[PDB]
């Protein structure tokens, strides 16, 4: 169309990462994984901390 | 990517630095390898 | 396996003819010894002639040692004796009588 | 900045400077100047008689002796070429490491090779 | 390090990560199998006071780590993506993102298994996941689910690796190479990729079905509804039988390569080599139900399956004879890779012929699911995975990294590990042939001495492995001092016994693989001009 | 002219030491389990 | 006109391969167009009428006797077909869910719980 | 100049890719999904919204990679004949693995032809096990799916020939038929045939039909991505890396559906 060639020329002129298409989307998605997945994986081992230690020793 | 001579750059180690004289790294690798059997035995029973 | 000696023999002499230096001499001799074909006295004489052309006595010593020990061939000796004496006294490359008693 | 014809392969500067104008509605554009990527470098070449990544073997028949060693075209400092005898497959696969200053030989084949790069500043 | 390593997109720079994960996983798994053997030394709870579930879980972890997470990641990917693009001569394999996503999907499997062992639930139903023992009826908790996702991610990584192998070797192979002049290791990995592609989806489907049955309150293989686990055993063995060939064939390739480069003589019928490999790969599918003769199938079915097994055995014998032809009538330099290759040709062959003997339809009445089968596969796995990987490492390390190794240390390490492996695995045939069962932490009071000799052998093997990692350290820290002095061999192919040493300066290393002809490892995007063969 | 061998003489004088050595290696490799059997208290000795 | 010191990667000359590749491209395009045209013609000739006949008779047979499953939901547990050990066995204990010990609330498959 | 750059970028169809975080982030998404599911179905916390968001973000990352795999084919270009052949062969092997999945689904119950076993089934047809059979029930949709595939395969052939208003009409017809198919799939959401309580014979059929309901979603996603791209007119009738993928997919899915309709419908009845 009327923006493919200009876009390619500008991208070649400015050899930068992030591919220019979704900067706001990248800035939105970047902190979300750290906020969510880290805070949901921490309980997985934090909660069984008191549960851990079952020696079940018999003699 | 073409800025590496190709001598020690192929390994995530570093001779330069007094932080680890290639001993702490190997000690840590031994520790992480022995961790899984030792902790697996320890969590439910004695070593 | 029903392979004629004459064709490869003639190839060996003809390659020895245009031996510019010792590299082709070495490669041709190695290829000749590679087969089970025990070298004929004629090809060994041609090889020694090429070695004298290139002026490297160690090649002659090495090829003599190779002839002495290349294949068991049911431990034949007098054939080795003649094949060594004819080419020693044909022109003279005195080399065997020194490495042995050392 | 704008459309580039690139009808000739000796007038293109910048691999991405060419996109290839197409058509929105009507008929399909001709497969000459409407391709994104370096694919035109090979398609237009083979349309006009230029090939890419030739698979032609070197002069196997010629032994490449001292007088006339064979010539390989490679502008790089080093090269990976070899010999397999005068026919296609004669001996075990083998190849050399030619260099800019010195030469290399094929050992059992006796095929002496040489590195010939194009002149560079 | 994150900017180039943790965010890597280079096949060469990721093969070393493959190797590092392989060696770490191997050291951890050898430690845990050391434990497993250590509680097997004497009857009773010598070190595991009760809780046989822990023993079962450790067994499952050992088997799964060696099978899916140790060596298949090592020889398939790590050696494949470091040799195949390098031997082809292409600057870079197509889509290194595929290799990166294949690699980075490994470690969370390790953490999910370690936490699954950590929780009280545990996965103690064997590395085989036969129902209903792995469902909510018997084993609750997240251990089964974590193991299932681990195998799923490993399968996905394997599929991506096979994709990259196929695309690189078939789409942009170098001009000089053609169909009739292609080397052997790449043919091996190609056939391996084909078998992997035809084997992965059935496992994925069946294990997804088990997960859905455990979750959706249904049962397709469990009797709870009318299902029958015989179908699942069919599917699992249909996946499993190709897997051993997947892990073994690249070993064949590298062993053929080393015996060709060290005997100073060419291969014996490389066309015959690829014929044997392709026949094995295609014929592996005819015995989908040969591993369960105990089920009670018809006599005709058993006869056809045993005929298929004895047909399968023949190309392996052809390959062994081919190796013997390659070694016969040639000079031999008794270096350590030759030691590994000879140990292979002996012990792998003896184990394989024992397995062929067991491959009788009615002979599973004596060996199946006993210690005889563990003596069977421990042999061939150790020869074709441990020793194959050792041979490859000692055959490529001085060049792929530029660092040599202490030859005396290598020799003593080989001797130690060989004697340890022999003295460990040999008695278990005596164990099984009596008829003792499998997967029990405590055993009757008959074969205490054999377990004891197995345990001392295990200690020997782990001492050998410690020496090996010390060798790794010494190579990584003392390479330049070892090259200058006489501590190591710097030319694997000695000159022919006609050729002078001064002329040998320009004939350093010439063989049938380009990577030996390269200089010290250059920049990753090497090979500015593709190699061409005349 | 059939100098020396007579294949039999050299063939035997080479093989017989080699065959004896190989048989002894197998004997040791199968007697070490027998050595364990003897040394272990199999018969309360 | 970018510069070239000696050669602009001329490679093989403009030999007869150019028109051969052109002929290959047009042959492939013509084969695709002809196969599409003949497939369309044979589809509209015989394949489409036969497909329509199969569709209409399938609809007729589905509406004739395959609609009996509508009243299968309400059926007494006294005239079950002569089935066998395929069913009426212990099932997975119910821990998650609310609807009739199953994920989908369709109490129609069986009258035995 | 021209020769040197041609040789240095000719046999190198791989861009000098930036430190792409795609591998680590996608691996992290999969691991979070796995552990969260394990903790939710049977664990300590039964929250559902957070794992739903985990699945959502995993799908967003997948869509991002999937749109890049075709945007970089045209916006960045830098492709040759060899890489096109490789990508097509990759799609072919992917659909072959899907066909292997379908074959495993078929063999899950298709090996009981002459009843070789004794108990727990071994009776073809399963007399007595007569619930609301999922057989012949969706055939009213299978026949219209066959007709739609037949009428759109040649439309997509004319697409790849011309990529014109006829191609737009074919794409619109495909959108309509896939919308109809997803509508008729969701109409049998809960009560399609029955539930799984006893006698698992059609339950496996229901599961097999259900688990394949994502490939059509993937096809629709690719069609929509290509629609957006050609609305942007980045992709002309040139490097159509997605048009070839969709035509091969529609040329293999009709074949596999035909193979599915060969048996399991009129066999045993
Ligand atoms: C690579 C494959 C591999 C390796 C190395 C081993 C190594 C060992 N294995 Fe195991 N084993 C299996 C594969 C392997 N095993 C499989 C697939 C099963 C099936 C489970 C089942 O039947 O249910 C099994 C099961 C199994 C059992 C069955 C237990 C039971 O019945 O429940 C036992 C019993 O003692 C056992 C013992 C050992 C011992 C003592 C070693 C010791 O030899 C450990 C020392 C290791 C070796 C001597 C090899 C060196 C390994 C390395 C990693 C070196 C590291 C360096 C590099 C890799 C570069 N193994
Ligand atoms: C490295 C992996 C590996 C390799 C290479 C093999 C190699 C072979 N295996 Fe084995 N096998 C396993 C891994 C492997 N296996 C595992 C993990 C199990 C399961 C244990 C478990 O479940 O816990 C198993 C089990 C297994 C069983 C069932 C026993 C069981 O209950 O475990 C059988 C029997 O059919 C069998 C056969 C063979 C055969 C015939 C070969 C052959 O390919 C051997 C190849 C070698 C040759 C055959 C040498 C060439 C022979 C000749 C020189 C010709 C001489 C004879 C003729 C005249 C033809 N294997
Ligand atoms: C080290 C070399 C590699 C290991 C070889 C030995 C492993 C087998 C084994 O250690 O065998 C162990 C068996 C014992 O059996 P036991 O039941 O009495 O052990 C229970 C009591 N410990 O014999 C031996 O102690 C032999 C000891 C040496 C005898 C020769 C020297 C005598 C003086
Ligand atoms: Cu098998």
């Amino acid at each position: 169309a009327n923006k493919v060639i200009q876009l390619q020329k500008i991208f070649q002129s400015s050899t930068k990462p992030l591919w220019w298409r979704h900067p706001r989307s990248a800035l939105y998605l970047y902190p979300f994984y750290a906020i969510f997945a880290v805070a949901v994986v921490t309980p997985l081992l934090y909660i069984p901390n008191a549960i851990r230690g079952i020696k079940a020793k018999k003699a | 990517v073409h800025f590496k001579d190709g001598v020690y750059e192929n390994i995530p180690f570093k001779v330069k630095g007094r932080k680890t004289p290639y001993a702490l790294s190997h000690f840590g690798f031994f520790a992480i390898g022995f961790a899984v059997p030792f902790v697996a035995c320890y969590v439910q029973l004695k070593k | 396996d029903e392979e004629t000696f004459e064709e490869f023999t003639a190839r060996y002499e003809k390659e020895f003819d245009e031996a510019y230096d010792l590299f082709e001499v070495q490669r041709v001799l190695n290829n000749c010894f590679s087969y089970d074909l025990v070298p004929a006295p004629a090809v060994i004489e041609k090889a020694l002639r090429a070695a004298r052309r290139v002026n490297d006595l160690p090649t002659a010593i090495r090829v003599f040692e190779a002839l002495k020990y290349k294949v068991e061939n049911e431990d034949q000796y007098k054939a080795y004796l003649d094949e060594l004496k004819d080419v020693r006294q044909e022109l003279g490359v005195p080399l065997k009588e020194e490495l042995f008693p050392s | 900045p704008v459309v580039k014809t690139a009808q000739n392969l000796a007038e293109v500067n910048g691999p991405e400077t060419l996109i290839g104008p197409g058509a929105k509605e009507g008929t399909v554009p001709t497969d000459l100047d409407q391709e994104t990527g370096l694919a035109r470098l090979e398609l237009l070449g083979k349309l006009e008689g230029i090939d890419v990544f030739d698979t032609k073997p070197l002069d196997s028949s010629r032994k490449g002796t001292m007088k006339d060693p064979i010539i390989i075209e490679s502008y790089d400092d080093y090269r990976y070429v070899g010999c397999t005898g005068s026919p296609a497959g004669s001996h075990t696969i083998m190849w050399l490491k030619p260099t800019v200053n010195e030469v290399a030989r094929c050992w059992e084949c006796g095929s002496v090779y040489k590195l010939n790069p194009v002149g560079v500043p | 390090m994150v900017q180039r390593w943790l965010y890597s997109t280079n096949a060469k720079d990721i093969a070393v990560l493959y190797f590092m994960l392989a060696i770490f996983s191997g050291m951890a798994g050898t430690a845990m199998s050391l434990i497993i053997r250590l509680e097997l030394a004497a009857p009773g709870s010598q070190y595991l006071h009760g809780n046989s579930q822990l023993f079962n879980v450790l067994v499952v972890g050992h088997a799964v780590l060696m099978i899916f997470f140790l060596v298949m990641p090592a020889l398939i990917g790590g050696f494949g993506n470091y040799l195949l693009p390098l031997m082809i001569g292409a600057t870079d394999t197509a889509f290194p993102r595929i290799n990166n996503i294949a690699f980075w999907v490994l470690p969370m499997g390790l953490v999910c298994l370690v936490t699954s062992t950590l929780v009280e639930s545990g996965a103690g139903t064997g590395w085989t996941v036969y129902p209903p023992l792995s469902s909510i009826q018997a084993h609750s908790g997240p251990s089964v689910d974590l193991a299932i996702f681990a195998l799923h991610l490993t399968s996905i990584s394997s599929l991506l690796g096979a994709i990259n192998f196929i695309v690189t070797t078939l789409n942009m192979r170098t001009n000089g190479m053609t169909m009739h002049k292609l080397p052997l290791f790449v043919w091996s990995i190609f056939i391996t990729a084909f078998l992997l592609l035809l084997s992965l989806p059935v496992l994925s489907a069946g294990i997804t079905m088990l997960l859905l049955d455990r979750n959706f309150n249904t049962s397709f293989f469990e009797v709870s509804g009318g299902g029958d686990p015989i179908l699942y055993e069919h599917l699992f063995w249909f996946f499993g039988h190709p897997e051993v060939y997947i892990l073994i064939i690249p070993g064949f390739g590298i062993i053929s390569h080393v015996v060709s480069t060290y005997s100073k003589k060419p291969v014996f019928g490389e066309i015959s080599m690829v014929y044997a490999m392709a026949s094995i790969g295609l014929l592996g599918f005819l015995v989908w139900s040969h591993h369960m003769y105990i089920v009670g199938l018809d006599a005709d079915t058993r006869a056809y399956f045993t005929s298929a097994t004895m047909i399968i055995a023949i190309p392996t014998g052809i390959k062994i004879f081919s190796w013997l032809a390659t070694i016969h009538g040639g000079s031999i330099r008794l270096a350590t890779p030759m030691l590994y290759a000879i140990a292979f040709l002996f012990l792998f062959t003896m184990g394989g012929l024992t397995g062929v003997a067991l491959a009788n339809a009615s002979l599973d009445v004596a060996f199946h699911d006993t210690y005889y089968v563990v003596g069977h596969f421990h042999y061939v796995l150790s020869m074709g995975a441990i020793f194959s990987l050792f041979a490859g490492y000692y055959y490529w390390s001085p060049q792929i990294l530029g660092l040599n190794y202490n030859e005396k240390l290598a020799q003593i390490q080989f001797w130690l590990i060989f004697i340890g492996a022999n003295v460990i695995f040999f008695p278990m045939h005596f164990l099984g042939i009596n008829g003792m069962p499998r997967r029990i932490p405590d055993y009757p009071d008959a074969f205490a001495g054999w377990n004891y000799v197995a345990s001392i052998g295990s200690f020997i093997a782990t001492l050998s492995l410690f020496l090996f990692i010390y060798i790794l350290y010494d190579q990584l820290v003392n390479g330049l001092n070892n090259k200058v002095n006489n501590k190591s061999v710097i030319y694997n192919k000695a000159p022919d016994f006609v050729e002078s040493n001064t002329i040998f300066n320009l004939n350093t290393v010439k063989s049938s693989s380009i990577e030996f002809l390269l200089t010290s490892p250059p920049a990753v995007h090497s090979f500015n001009t593709p190699a061409v063969q005349s | 002219g059939r100098i020396g061998e007579s294949w039999v003489i050299t063939e035997g004088r080479r093989l017989i030491p080699e065959i004896f050595q190989w048989s002894a290696v197998l004997s040791v490799c199968l007697g070490w389990p027998g050595a364990v059997y003897f040394f272990s208290k199999a018969r309360k000795a | 006109l970018p510069p070239n010191a000696l050669k602009p990667a001329f490679g093989p000359p403009d030999k007869v391969a150019a028109q051969k590749f052109k002929e290959s491209l047009m042959a492939t395009e013509k084969h695709a167009k002809d196969t599409s045209n003949m497939w369309v013609k044979i589809s509209v000739w015989v394949a489409l009428p036969a497909i329509a006949l199969t569709a209409v008779n399938t609809y007729f047979v589905e509406k004739e006797h395959a609609e009996h499953r509508e009243h299968l939901k309400h059926v007494p547990d006294s005239e079950w077909p002569r089935d066998y050990e395929f069913m009426n066995i212990r099932s997975k204990p119910f821990f998650w869910g609310d609807g009739d010990k199953t994920l989908f609330w369709n109490p129609v498959v069986n009258r035995h719980i | 100049m021209t020769h040197l750059e041609r040789s240095r970028h000719q046999q190198h169809p791989f861009h000098m890719v930036m430190p792409s975080p795609w591998p680590i982030v996608v691996s992290f998404a999969l691991l979070s999904l796995a552990l969260s599911t394990a903790l939710t179905m049977h664990g300590y916390i039964g929250n559902m919204n957070m794992v739903y968001l985990a699945l959502f973000v995993l799908l967003t990352s997948s869509i991002l990679w999937f749109r890049d795999i075709v945007a970089e084919a045209t916006y960045l270009g830098d492709h040759t004949m060899a890489v096109r052949k490789g990508i097509n062969l990759g799609f072919l092997m992917f659909v072959l693995s899907e066909v292997l999945i379908f074959a495993g689904l078929f063999w899950a119950y298709f090996h009981s032809a002459m009843s070789p076993d004794v108990t727990l089934g071994a009776c073809w047809p399963p007399v007595g096990i007569e619930a609301v059979q999922p057989t012949e029930l969706p055939l009213l949709n299978t026949i219209i799916l066959l007709s739609s595939g037949a009428t759109v395969t040649y439309s997509h052939h004319a697409l790849i020939a011309g990529n014109r208003n006829k191609a737009l009409s074919g794409l619109l017809i495909t959108f309509w038929l896939i919308v109809i198919f997803v509508t008729c799939q969701y109409i049998e959401y809960t009560n399609a045939a029955f539930t799984i309580s006893d006698g698992v014979y059609g339950s496996v059929f229901y599961a097999g039909t259900g688990l394949h309901f994502l490939h059509m979603v993937m096809l629709a996603a690719m069609l929509g991505v290509n629609y957006w791209r050609m609305r942007n007119y980045h992709l002309t009738a040139g490097h159509h890396v997605g048009y070839e993928t969709t035509i091969i997919y529609t040329h293999v899915l009709d074949v596999i559906w035909l193979f599915l309709y060969v048996v399991f419908y009129w066999w045993g009845v």
